[PDB]
């Protein structure tokens, strides 16, 4: 059962008795999309100065084990333990990162940590390609807006940002009427707060800066063309749901009705996507994946896909566009039938993990938006009335004849220029 | 500069960018193009 | 692969007036060329029409 | 055939039949490998595309991995549905087609895929050279297929023959209740399963101290130990497999990796150097070797130990390990050495 | 066009039942050596024609030594076709050596390609 | 700059310019294999298609070899034009273009080309690693460049000026007035080149003793066993190479091969053991160190390796070897081993 | 390569005509389509000179 308590700070808790760990933690309701492109990667530098050296080996002593989570709308930062020792994690989370923070921002361990994360930065940016393509991607989509900040942070940026800019950003944005107390594992509601209560952990007064612009999605392409590497990455995307939305869930069966293909796994070329159909013969890509998504002010519906077969691209494009188009138009009852429970079973793996930290970030970023945690049955009867007619009202309005991002790099000679690619969004059949 | 930071097109951008006003003037002009085309073929 | 690039007639049409990679950067100097080809037709297509009526 | 199982509330049920068939039972060098490639292929009945399009509806997958002791028979799936996919199991156990058309279109080229990029990472290749010099001919048989020993459908179909029986077989089911899952356990083909000796061996393998080899790699280089560890000492390496990598220790920034791998009579620990000059590599490892000679306390990591093994025991049969409070110093007397990478700048056993 | 397995179960019906097999079967071998392909040298298999991706599914299982021979008789046909003569009366094909070679790979191929259409059109209750 | 030479009455005369270029004394493994492909290249003055057509006309051609110890500059051509070809030999010792594109379009594709020849053969793996194992980094050094270790073209040009030397040379000429010679040598552009210290060492290199290497190799098997040779037992294992490789022996059946490679301090004695079954490999690698160990008598084939050293001396500088008389016995005592192939089934350097 | 494989115009020469893989067994009823090509040429050659005279 998830029960949430508004006294004090929201302290919201999911008790299971089988487990044998319990994490505590603070999720804070900014995000990479509360930072502007001068300060661009302030918040990893604050998730890397708690993962810092004496930091992490102070928490260890004791033995605990710290985890930090940096997204576009939330920055968790969690501690784990056994489940005698749950109190300790509220000591230590009191003590380093709430009460005092000149120790964690001395000259030294500023340098170190700087240099640290612009070493990770810079590998990424240039190593790490399907990522980065997704990357760019939001950058794209959401440009001019803050949702399309990337949540590591520039390398341009990074260089220019000293203590101050640390301070001044925890100042802003570190308060009680932004966080949410999570407790996941074994430990009782009750005793949380009680032992929260115990304590003061007060966090600061609160009115933390409101945005005056919202995100928006502007139809637009990035070409990052290189060809000394072997393959070719492409990620394409749409509008979609935002968190809240009535629908959301129907957004998720649609994209589970595609799916995920790998050419090498013997087993999934067997699944029952008819997609695959045209894929397999000419071998087009290694592998593709499908996605939805959602934030608190909108969302990407799309695929990303990786491909050797350089001179073949448009024809993948192609068809992936025309089974995407049969949504609105002529999508059956097997598939919705097969696609419940996918969903179900991948809803259930995600919601049902053995690891608490999991349970830990979806209960503190979901408190943080819709005011409490929707249950595990009651997500599966919203599934399972999903219809047809549902998938082609909601297909009819968010992927026929509408706007696309794009972002590719690699040998990407191949990709066609925009235009041809937002033509094949309709049938002209029909 | 960052690859991340995108150019300046704000002069070539419309202020409001609204999908069902935008396709339908778009769809008017090439429908209007269609229409006298099928009379000259004709 | 798709239809238009598989079939033995659609595939000619494919290669040479619509997947033919083209220079961006060809003014209306290059456009001359598409003119004669649609005045070789009007002046077939006139005269087979007039030849109907010729002696 | 022993059962074990446990119920709790979850929506979302797990099946697990495991099988000691693993790469230390292999007749010939990467017949496991193939055996588990042929794992949920055409059987007698349905055939393999049979059993997607089912399974699927009903919100279930199946799955086979590969270790050096273990050939893993696994389904995650919806709560109700456990007497119809326990069939499913129990056939692929039973009656699999083995036909030579299916080795030569789907289990060679995908045991191809597996080798190949296995072959690009160093340090895969220096564990794999460590367990080779180590156990020569017990757990160090090749974990995957290459062709230097030739394998044919017969040896598949022998080892098949020799693993797939009633009294090499464990059935687990997480989240299921226990009594429903015997009653269909007891009905299904596999109780018609042919029985016979076990595979597993109580006695303990041998091993060799002070062994070294060396390959010439392109790319990265790596100066990679591994020590073998008897029942008792499980404890102790452990415990130094996390106190190398927490913050309590200067060498965490030097050492790449550090792991210890049991087994059901021991296991071996392994540590790990990487980069990509070999002039660096070669300082890292000196420092390591010598820090670690004079000696190491573990007693502030004991309390990190125990929350890192909880969290591993969830998906594990987690053997007790209850002396980690008994756990205080180490410090090394022999270990097997191996370099791959740019040979000639990295150093030699009897340098370090 | 008339697939195999349609005829093949004609085939051991009729192979079965004593009235039928004492009729037609003794009429059957007689059309079997006035269609003449014995004297060139070809087994019945490789008359079939194999531009379709069910037979060449088939002619990829076929062991190596069975294609191997496949490809003699053919070649042989084709080079005594065009003289206009026939083989020498002591290399022609008997009625024993005449064996169904090609059957069960066509057949296996069939059943797992009737698999496939009989599946994705499926309509769960 | 030792000059020598002999003159017959025959056709066709020699003449060879030896450098102490070898690849014991490369700065980067595989900078030896690269000059050598420099060698003959273009010069400042003449094109290397320029002197094709030119050595042509006249009756003679160049080459260039690379071994463990020496880069040959070897010409055979008609008798009357020494002073042509004298000259021609010396612009490349002096003047070599050393142009950046003449490293991508020729040097390194032909570089590539001996690599993978070498590599499809297995007992040149084998011989490769005894080197690699027992001298390791004197003449242990590879000999083929392959690119585990980056080399650029200022390393070419330095190991260049740093072999190309006026001390660092020997001209000598076969079937040709040697005083004719040395006129046109003192004029040419070895006159100008720069003197240094001779690369060549008197010293003896250090060996280690007892070494094992492991390669999974598909194809044949190998069992080679490599032993290092002073300057004073050069003569006993001269002997045994050929006792081994005659028909005085009961193991000449099966043997491979069996050779002596000499230097100017010492040598490496190779054994070789070739077969496709590895069962085979297994039992004749076993009867043969066995019966080596008890002993064998070598004084039978005193006369047999007088004839078929006086073959060899004729296309070699022809150290003296006198002491054929006096050797009697030969009995194994220690050596280093190498397997090749299905290591699972080939013996350990404990089971021999 | 060869001039005849080379050229543009003669490389549809070759590949048609030329260098086309025939089967080694075609009797004589496979020599009709070259006859009605041959016959095609007739009709159209000794039309045009006879079209020279026709009202
Ligand atoms: C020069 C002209 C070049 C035009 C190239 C072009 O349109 O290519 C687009 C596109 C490029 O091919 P593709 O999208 O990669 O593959 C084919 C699509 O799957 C095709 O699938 P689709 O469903 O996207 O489009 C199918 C298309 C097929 O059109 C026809 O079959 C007609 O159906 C229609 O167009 C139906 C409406 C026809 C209305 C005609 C009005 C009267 C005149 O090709 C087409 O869709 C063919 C359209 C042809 C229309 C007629 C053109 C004029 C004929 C004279
Ligand atoms: C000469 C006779 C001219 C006949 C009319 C040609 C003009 C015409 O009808 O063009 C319009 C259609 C559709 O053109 P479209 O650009 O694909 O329409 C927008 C796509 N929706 C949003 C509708 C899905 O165009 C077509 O469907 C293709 C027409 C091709 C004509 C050549
Ligand atoms: C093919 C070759 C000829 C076309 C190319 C040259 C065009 C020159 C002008 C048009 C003259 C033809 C004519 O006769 O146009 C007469 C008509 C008006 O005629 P009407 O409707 O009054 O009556 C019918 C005559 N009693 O004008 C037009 O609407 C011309 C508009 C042309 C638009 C072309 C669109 C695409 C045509 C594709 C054809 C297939
Ligand atoms: C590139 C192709 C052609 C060109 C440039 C061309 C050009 C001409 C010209 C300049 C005239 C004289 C026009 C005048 O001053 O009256 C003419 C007349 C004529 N052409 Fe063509 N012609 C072409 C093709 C054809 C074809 C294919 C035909 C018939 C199938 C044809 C039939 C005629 C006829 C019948 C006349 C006389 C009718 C008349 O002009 O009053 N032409 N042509
Ligand atoms: C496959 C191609 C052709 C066929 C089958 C064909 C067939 C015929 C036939 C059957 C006749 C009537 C013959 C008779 O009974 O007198 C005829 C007449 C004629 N054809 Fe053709 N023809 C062909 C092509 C051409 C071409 C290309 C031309 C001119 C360029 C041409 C010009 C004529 C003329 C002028 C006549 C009338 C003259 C005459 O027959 O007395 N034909 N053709
Ligand atoms: C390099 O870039 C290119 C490019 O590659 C191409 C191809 C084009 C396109 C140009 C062409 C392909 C021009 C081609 C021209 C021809 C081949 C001329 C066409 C000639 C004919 C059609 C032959 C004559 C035959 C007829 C039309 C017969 C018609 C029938 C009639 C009148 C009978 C009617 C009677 C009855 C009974 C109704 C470009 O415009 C271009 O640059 C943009
Ligand atoms: C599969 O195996 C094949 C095969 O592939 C091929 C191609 C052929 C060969 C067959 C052909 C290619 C037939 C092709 C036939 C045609 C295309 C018809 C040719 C038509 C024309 C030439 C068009 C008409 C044009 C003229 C001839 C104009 C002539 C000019 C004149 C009369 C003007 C004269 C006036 C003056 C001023 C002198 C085979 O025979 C064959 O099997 C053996
Ligand atoms: C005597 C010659 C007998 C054959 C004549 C013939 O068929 O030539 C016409 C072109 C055939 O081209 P293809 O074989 O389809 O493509 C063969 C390909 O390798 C090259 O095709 P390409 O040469 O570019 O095609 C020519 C026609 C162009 O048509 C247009 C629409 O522009
Ligand atoms: C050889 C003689 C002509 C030379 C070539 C010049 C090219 C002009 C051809 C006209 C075709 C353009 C339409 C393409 C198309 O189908 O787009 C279709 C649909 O577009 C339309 O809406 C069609 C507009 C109707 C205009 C056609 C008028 C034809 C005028 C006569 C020209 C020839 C006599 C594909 O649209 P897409 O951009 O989404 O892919
Ligand atoms: C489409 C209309 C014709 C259909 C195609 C039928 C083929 C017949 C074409 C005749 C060409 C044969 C000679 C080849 C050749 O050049 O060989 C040359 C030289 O051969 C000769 O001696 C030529 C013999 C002369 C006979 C030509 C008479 C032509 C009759 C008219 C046929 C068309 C109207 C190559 O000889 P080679 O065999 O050494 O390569
Ligand atoms: C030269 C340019 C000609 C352009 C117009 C012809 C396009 C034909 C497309 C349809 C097609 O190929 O279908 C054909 C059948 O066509 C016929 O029966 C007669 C066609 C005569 C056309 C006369 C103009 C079927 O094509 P098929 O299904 O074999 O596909 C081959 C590659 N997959
Ligand atoms: C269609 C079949 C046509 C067959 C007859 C034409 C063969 C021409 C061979 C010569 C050639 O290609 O030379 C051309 C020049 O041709 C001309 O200037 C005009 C040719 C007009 C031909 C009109 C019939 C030179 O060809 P080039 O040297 O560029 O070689 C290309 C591949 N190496």
């Amino acid at each position: 059962e998830v029960t949430q308590l508004s006294n004090g700070i929201v302290v919201a808790t999911e008790h299971n008795p089988s487990a044998h760990t319990a994490s505590v933690g603070v999720v804070f309701g900014s995000g990479a999309a509360n930072e502007n492109p001068y300060n661009n990667g302030v918040s990893n530098l604050w998730k890397n100065i708690f993962l810092s050296k004496e930091n992490s080996a102070v928490a260890a002593k004791e033995g605990l084990a710290l985890s930090s989570n940096i997204s576009r709308d939330f920055q968790s930062y969690i501690v784990s333990s056994l489940p005698g020792s749950t109190d300790k994690s509220l000591d230590f989370l009191n003590q380093s990162f709430i009460q005092q923070k000149a120790n964690l921002l001395s000259s030294s361990n500023f340098e170190a940590t700087k240099k640290s994360v612009l070493k990770q930065v810079q590998d990424f940016e240039e190593n790490d390609h399907p990522n980065r393509v997704l990357e760019h991607l939001h950058s794209t989509a959401f440009q001019n807006t803050p949702l399309s900040l990337p949540t590591r942070g520039t390398l341009e940026s990074l260089e220019n940002l000293v203590v101050a800019d640390l301070e001044s950003f925890a100042n802003n944005h570190f308060l009680n009427s932004n966080a949410v107390v999570v407790g996941t594992g074994n430990i009782k509601h009750e005793d949380l707060v009680n032992s929260i209560e115990s304590k003061n952990l007060s966090l600061q007064t609160g009115t933390k800066p409101v945005l005056k612009k919202k995100a928006a999605f502007l139809g637009s392409e990035v070409r990052l063309r290189d060809d000394t590497l072997p393959k070719a990455w492409i990620s394409l995307a749409v509008e979609g749901e935002p968190v809240n939305s009535p629908n959301y869930f129907v957004a998720k069966l649609a994209a589970q009705i595609f799916g995920s293909y790998n050419a090498f796994e013997p087993a999934s070329r067997l699944q029952g996507i008819k997609l695959l159909d045209n894929i397999q013969e000419y071998q087009l890509c290694d592998n593709f994946n499908h996605f939805s998504l959602s934030y608190k002010d909108s969302g990407l519906w799309g695929f990303s896909t990786a491909t050797r077969n350089v001179t073949m691209i448009d024809d993948l494009i192609h068809f992936t566009l025309k089974q995407w188009n049969r949504l609105t138009i002529s999508v059956t009852d097997t598939e919705v039938e097969r696609a419940k429970s996918l969903l179900k079973l991948q809803l259930g793996q995600l919601y049902e993990s053995g690891n608490p930290v999991n349970d830990a970030n979806l209960l503190g970023a979901e408190v943080l938006i819709k005011g409490s945690k929707l249950s595990l049955g009651e997500a599966f009867k919203k599934i399972d009335a999903i219809t047809v007619k549902d998938v082609k009202a909601w297909a009819g309005k968010r992927l026929w004849d509408q706007d696309i991002a794009i972002a590719g790099t690699g040998q990407i000679e191949g990709l066609l220029d925009y235009m041809r690619i937002r033509s094949d969004m309709s049938m002209m059949r029909w | 500069k960052s690859t991340y930071r995108t150019p300046n097109f704000d002069d070539v951008l419309k202020e409001n960018n609204d999908a069902d006003k935008g396709r339908s003037y778009a769809y008017f002009m090439v429908g209007a193009m269609g229409l006298l085309s099928s009379a000259g073929a004709k | 692969m798709a239809f238009r690039k598989s079939n033995v007639y659609l595939s000619l049409v494919n290669s040479y007036i619509i997947d033919s990679p083209q220079p961006s950067s060809i003014n209306y100097w290059w456009n001359m060329g598409s003119l004669l080809g649609l005045c070789l037709v009007i002046q077939i297509v006139t005269g087979i029409f007039m030849a109907m009526h010729y002696s | 055939l022993t059962v074990s199982a446990r119920d709790a509330p979850t929506k979302i049920s797990t099946l697990a039949v495991k099988v000691h068939g693993g790469s230390r039972y292999a007749t010939k060098d990467g017949v496991a490998h193939l055996l588990n490639r042929f794992n949920f292929q055409n059987t007698n009945t349905r055939s393999a595309l049979k059993l997607v399009r089912e399974s699927e509806l009903l919100g279930g997958t199946f799955k086979s991995t590969l270790d050096r002791e273990y050939i893993t028979l696994k389904a995650t799936f919806l709560k109700d549905d456990l007497p119809y996919y326990v069939n499913a199991l129990a056939d692929v156990l039973y009656k699999t087609a083995f036909k030579p058309h299916e080795l030569t279109e789907s289990v060679l080229p995908a045991a191809r895929y597996d080798y190949a990029v296995a072959e690009q990472c160093p340090v895969k290749s220096a564990e794999d050279q460590l367990y080779a010099i180590t156990f020569r001919k017990g757990l160090g048989n090749p974990l995957l297929y290459d062709g230097v020993e030739r394998v044919s459908l017969q040896d598949i179909k022998d080892f098949a023959d020799k693993v797939y029986t009633k009294e090499n077989l464990e059935v687990s089911g997480e989240n299921v209740v226990e009594a429903d899952l015997k009653r269909f356990v007891d009905e299904s083909l596999l109780s018609t399963l042919p029985a016979g000796k076990s595979l597993v061996s109580k006695s303990e393998p041998k091993f060799f101290l002070g062994e070294e080899n060396r390959v010439r790699f392109i790319g990265d280089s790596v100066a990679a130990i591994g020590i073998p560890v008897n029942k008792a000492s499980l404890a102790q390496y452990e415990v130094l497999a996390n106190y190398l990598t927490s913050a309590l220790s200067e060498l965490s920034g030097l050492i790449s990796s550090a792991k210890l791998d049991k087994f059901t009579d021991g296991g071996l620990f392994t540590l790990f150097v990487r980069d990509q000059d070999s002039a660096v590599v070669s300082s890292n490892i000196k420092k390591i070797v010598a820090d670690l000679k004079k000696g190491k306390d573990l007693s502030p990591a004991i309390n990190y130990t125990k929350l890192k093994n909880a969290v591993q025991n969830e998906s594990v049969s987690s053997p007790i390990e209850l002396n980690f409070d008994a756990v205080k110093d180490f410090k090394l007397g022999k270990f097997n050495y191996v370099a791959v990478g740019d040979v000639s700048n990295l150093p030699y056993l009897d340098e370090l | 066009p008339q697939s195999f397995t349609s005829i093949a179960r004609i085939g051991d019906y009729i192979l079965k039942s004593p009235v039928l097999s004492k009729l037609c079967v003794p009429v059957a071998n007689q059309f079997i050596n006035l269609a003449g392909y014995k004297k060139l040298g070809l087994k019945f298999d490789d008359l079939i024609a194999e531009e379709n991706p069910i037979m060449q599914t088939a002619l990829r299982r076929l062991p190596e030594d069975e294609s191997y021979a496949r490809a003699y008789r053919i070649i042989r046909a084709h080079q005594t076709e065009l003289t206009h003569h026939l083989l020498p009366r002591n290399e022609w094909i008997k009625a024993q050596e005449d064996v169904p070679y090609l059957l069960p790979y066509i057949l296996e191929a069939e059943a797992a390609a009737k698999e496939k259409d009989e599946l994705d059109n499926i309509e769960v209750s």
